[PDB]
């Protein structure tokens, strides 16, 4: 939950911008429950530490409707998709389609 | 964003007949102890069931036949469920046990 | 000897409501007049009949005794009671008032511009035998309360201890007077009824005195209307002064002999207004977001005018109610009347509930500590300043905020377990971070119990166990507003947007 | 003259919530005092703040002095309240409980030990011209209520007659004694009181005497706390003891004089037991499945410190509540507490309600017969052998137990008529058939009526036309079991499986 890192993680608050978990915490209903889905997310896969894969995912109430939430962790390795990013925003999509949950995507990543 | 998700004129589309929700019989907690130590140390998948189903009511199907995977009707929170918990082995027996279990399931619209 | 079949009361507020309540209990009908924006108010509904005057202003309205007098003829009630203020001491009115055929519940007019100038009085009371000021050490402002009847007869009904004043405007009322002794009492009692016979009176009515250190009264002046804080007098006593009031007017005549009126037991009154306890009385007039009164009890009494949603007008006087405890004691009322004030909770508005509970607390108030310099005296401990205290407070407030929205459930699926705001997570603690704002101070509560305890919440109230010691504080919500009593005040908390 | 803001009531049950309702009337703060095994009890709820004492056992809980004496004054608490039993009569707490700044109500740790020995007592109960014993036929256990402050006054509050009681533990307590003179009374009352100044005597308490047929009456011993059943001494007087004792306490003295305190009427009280009649009084200890107090009315109290649902311990005294009745005469308050017994109603445990219920209308209680040996005397018309009563009765108990179960209404059509459990059929009667257990014998009811009637069943209430002449028995469900008032006894039966 530390993110790229106590380093990077607040050169991201610098910018007068919401951490990834904190803007997913203000988005839900007001003491709603949350889901994450896979958070050890390329846990010791790739050399370095890329926490959750660089994108939080996970499912809570927003308005009073069950939704699917995927934004990235700007912080992780400029946001980029590393392989496992890819295959996690990706799982999140299906378990929206298998189970007809509106989505909200908090974009914010490098490439 | 939560404005968005404000009209969404959105419905639900399951629809299973869940009931008032009751608890578990026994502190989900106990479940800690519950299962051996030791990874080869058989023991009674009952009790795992007993404590996430509601009043720890499990009605069990083909009860004595194929004992190595059992199976049971309950709910769950209200919600219905057709349950599969692996108990050792699994000669023929028990698959026949589980495909005939899953047809019964798959009849009636239980998760 | 006259009847009345219906009363009007010329008046609106607590007071009218005071008054319905006894025509009422009389079986006489109560029919209450009202000004423009009061046509939502209680005293409207609480009379039976009940006519539409002028506009807003206190003036075009409540004060045009034309109407008032046209209106209560047409209305057909037989007499008229002004109650306190507006029109109650003014020959003008009851001149033309019972010059209309109605029965004016009061003095008649000559004894009522009476007391309108002190020379006129200072000339009744001279030659009265009412001791005046010649021309004063820690003064005590004690009243006398007087009645007669259209016989002659006229008893007073022990005194009262009118001293807290805030700048002049009566705040804690008392009966019997702390101090003076048996004959002291009887003394000053025969000397206002004296005064009585001097303009020669008829309804009831209040002689303020002002006594002193070494012991001695002066005439200060009159009141021709029934005092604002007759109930710890009826308390003290055990008799209806209005009812009384609807007697005299009829002609009926006094039914206790001087030596008859009563007095076991002491009463204690405060008022309970609209103002503002550190921001030097500043009259606010805003809406009653939430008003719960004390619950009935022990010897618990409050005349209130208005009801939890009412539009609180800047036209009019701020007063909400009057609370009144009795004992058989004297602190056995002062300990009970601090109860009511605790059990009671006004939020969406500047009160000075929160000076009130603290004066009856202070230690200044158990002795005999009385002159009319105490509200200033101990200015400091009644008017503390104030203070962003703990966020020992900020974190029960929010615990108490989210358990005041149950999320929202879905008829698609009610038992639905999403509907559970407990800030549930897959593995670390329950996570719950609101965006609230108390007083002028918006923050960004952090809500992560791991232990789920801290602070359970059932009615309007939220209960804490600290450590064993387990205590429940008064809390509760209307709109997007959460009125939580913490620490005699009652801040209020809503959410940022 | 010391004043009390908070009192901490060092007990449980109903006396803790018979003196927190006095503390609250008096406009006091009541902080109780728990064990682990008492965070959800009544008397927890009742009180202001609480605090966690000991675990289960009465020792290492309420009976941990050092806890209690740092609880209530880290409570804000300025004195404590005893209860009976527990800590009440032990100068070691009173001792170091008044040493800690605490004002102890009750009397001071001299006069508590005093009455510790035997020995020490009938020394000065001997030097003191109480009547002692000579060293007894048909004899009554007489008790003297009596007050004292800390200003030398004494009187007694009349006496009780606390005869019948099970191998030596009160039952039926009334006031006053059915047999004695005027003169016996202002005899014995003097006697105590003597012996009061005798240990020089501050709070409230009984001295036990025991009066026999020749007419003499002698000193057994004393005890130094309110007693137990002085809800009936308040009843023919008109005073709240508890609160007195907040009285004394601060300093204040007794209002009234010896030739002062009044005796009109009779009143009668019983203890309310989770003990069992025939069983030979085996505390048994269950859980309240049912509990219905009869409604308030007449002259009707009720002391209670539990409520239905709640779990009954193990741990503590089985004492449900006290109910007491009152009367004009002896007879009008017998007859007035009977009603009440059968009025209530107690599910899910053993109760010695039965026993009560036919020892009030026993022939013996109608006629002073009293003495201490009443109790087992008419030892078989009060505890009777039972005995599977009639199919009468089954029959009730089924079509109640049919009537109880609503069948089940579809939220796809409610208005299905396959919800009415009438047991329709073809052409033939309405078959139930239902498989019951009652006590602990199971039988298939056939519930085959051609004629609708028979029972019908509103609200609590079983209505039964037995032939032109309608009777109505109490009957009401919980859970799996349905609790059916059949002839006294309160039978519970259930679904077998």
């Amino acid at each position: 939950h530390e993110g790229g890192g106590s380093a990077a993680q607040a050169r991201h608050s610098a910018r007068g911008k919401l951490l990834v978990r904190e803007r997913i915490n203000r988005l839900l209903d007001p003491g709603s429950p949350f889901l994450e889905l896979s958070a050890l997310a390329a846990h010791e896969v790739y050399g370095e530490e890329v926490a959750a894969a660089g994108i939080v995912a996970g499912i809570g109430r927003v308005e009073g409707v069950e939704c699917m939430i995927v934004g990235n962790d700007a912080t992780v390795k400029g946001g980029t998709y590393y392989p496992l990013t890819v295959k996690k925003h990706l799982r999140a999509q299906a378990i929206a389609l298998e189970n007809r949950l509106p989505c909200i995507y908090l974009v914010d990543s490098g490439g | 964003a939560r404005r968005c998700v404000a009209n969404l004129n959105w419905r639900k589309q399951g629809q299973l007949q869940c009931r008032a929700p009751r608890a578990p019989l026994y502190p989900a907690e106990e479940l800690y102890g519950v299962i051996p130590a030791d990874s080869k140390q058989p023991y009674d998948v009952r009790e795992v069931i007993a404590r996430l189903v509601d009043g720890s009511e499990f009605d069990e199907f083909k009860a004595l036949f194929g004992t190595t995977l059992v199976c049971g009707f309950a709910h769950l929170h209200g919600y219905p469920i057709a349950i599969l918990a692996n108990n050792g082995i699994l000669f023929a027996e028990a698959a026949q046990k589980g495909a005939h279990f899953i047809e019964l399931a798959c009849q009636r619209g239980i998760p | 000897y006259r009847s009345i079949q219906r009363l009007l009361v010329a008046n609106r507020g607590e007071i009218a409501c005071r008054v319905m309540r006894s025509a009422r209990a009389l079986g006489i009908g109560s029919v209450a007049v009202h000004s423009d924006i009061d046509r939502h108010a209680r005293h409207v509904a609480e009379a039976d009949i009940a006519v539409d005057l002028g506009g807003a202003k206190p003036a075009d309205s409540y004060l045009r005794g034309d109407r008032i007098i046209a209106a209560a003829l047409a209305s057909g009630a037989q007499a008229i009671h002004p109650g306190y203020g507006f029109l109650s001491e003014n020959a003008d009115f009851a001149r033309a008032c019972e010059e209309a055929g109605l029965l004016f519940l009061g003095p008649p007019a000559a004894a009522i511009d009476a007391m309108g100038s002190k020379s006129a009085a200072k000339a009744l009371m001279e030659e009265a035998g009412v001791p005046l000021v010649p021309g004063l050490l820690k003064p005590r402002h004690v009243e006398i309360q007087v009645f007669a009847d259209r016989h002659g007869h006229c008893l007073y009904l022990n005194e009262r201890d009118c001293s807290i004043q805030r700048r002049h405007q009566k705040v804690v009322e008392e009966a019997p007077a702390p101090g003076l002794g048996a004959e002291l009492r009887r003394a000053m009692g025969e000397a206002a009824v004296r005064a009585a016979q001097a303009i020669g009176y008829v309804g009831a009515g209040t002689v303020e005195f002002l006594l002193d250190e070494r012991g001695q009264f002066f005439f200060m002046e009159m009141n021709t209307r029934l005092q604002v804080e007759h109930p710890v007098t009826e308390a003290i006593t055990g008799l209806d002064l209005v009812a009384w009031q609807i007697r005299v007017a009829r002609g009926e005549a006094l039914p206790l002999t001087q030596e008859q009126v009563p007095l076991n037991g002491h009463a204690i009154e405060v008022r309970l207004y609209a103002e503002d306890p550190e921001g030097d009385f500043l009259p606010a007039s805003g809406r009653l977001m939430l008003y719960r009164e004390a619950a009935a009890g022990p010897g618990r009494r409050v005349d209130s005018g208005v009801r939890e949603g009412d539009e609180v007008s800047p036209f009019y006087d701020p007063m909400l109610a009057k609370l009144i405890a009795w004992g058989e004691t004297r602190e056995e009322a002062r300990q009970r009347l601090l109860a009511m004030l605790a059990e009671t909770s006004v939020g969406g508005l500047r009160t000075n509930l929160a000076f009130l509970r603290r004066i009856l607390g202070h230690p200044a108030f158990a002795a005999a500590e009385l002159d009319t310099g105490f509200i200033a005296r101990h200015q400091d401990d009644l008017l503390p300043a104030p203070q962003a205290l703990p966020e020992h407070f900020w974190q029960a407030a929010a615990e108490a905020w989210l358990q005041s929205e149950p999320g929202h459930r879905r008829d698609d699926d009610p038992h639905s377990p999403w509907s559970r705001n407990d800030g549930w997570r897959s593995a670390l603690a329950r996570e719950s971070d609101l965006m609230l704002r108390c007083r002028d101070e918006r923050r960004c509560v952090r809500l992560r119990h791991a232990s789920p305890s801290q602070y359970r919440l059932d009615g309007d109230d939220l209960v804490s166990r600290v450590d064993g010691v387990t205590r429940r504080s008064a809390a509760l919500r209307r709109g997007r507003q959460l009125f939580l009593e913490w620490e005699g005040e009652l801040l209020a908390i809503e959410a940022v947007d």
